[PDB]
């Protein structure tokens, strides 16, 4: 299988210079919005999804009435 | 010259994936309320609590397993 991606990657046409930095910054702006959309998290309304701290454990004083809070991935 | 562009190129890619598939496998998730314990079997069960957090965990050695 692994064969296969390598045939595959390398049959990309060897374009010019432009679209190499094109897709640089397309797979930038890619991982910039993966980032984005995960940043919040899985939020029920009759669920205070609090700030999690992960240095102290919980925010015992970040009490999350209602509101946007956004969670620092792996954090 | 085409062809040892094209073998070059496979041959990142492919490194690359295995580096990716490695990166992934060194990652886990124990929910909170799930207080993790690394599960080394290097040197072991660490009274450094190492809970809650996604630490690197080495493949082969350190299998998350989820303490609540």
């Amino acid at each position: 299988m692994a064969q296969n991606l390598k045939d595959l990657a390398g049959r990309l046409p060897a374009g010019p210079r432009g679209m190499g930095t094109a897709l640089k910054l397309l797979l930038g702006a890619g991982a910039v919005a993966y980032g984005v959309r995960e940043s919040v998290f899985t939020v029920e309304g009759g669920h205070r999804a609090i700030f999690f701290n992960r240095i102290g454990g919980v925010q015992q004083d970040t009490i999350l009435a209602e509101g946007l809070h956004f969670r620092i991935p792996w954090f | 010259m085409a062809a040892k562009v094209f073998e070059s190129i496979g041959k990142f890619g492919l490194a690359l994936a295995v580096a990716g598939g490695v990166v992934n496998s060194a990652l886990y998730n124990v929910d909170a309320g799930h207080r993790a314990v690394i599960f080394d079997r290097f040197r072991g069960v660490q009274d450094i609590v190492v809970g809650e957090g996604t630490h690197f965990l080495i493949p082969w050695v350190q299998k998350p397993i989820i303490f609540d």
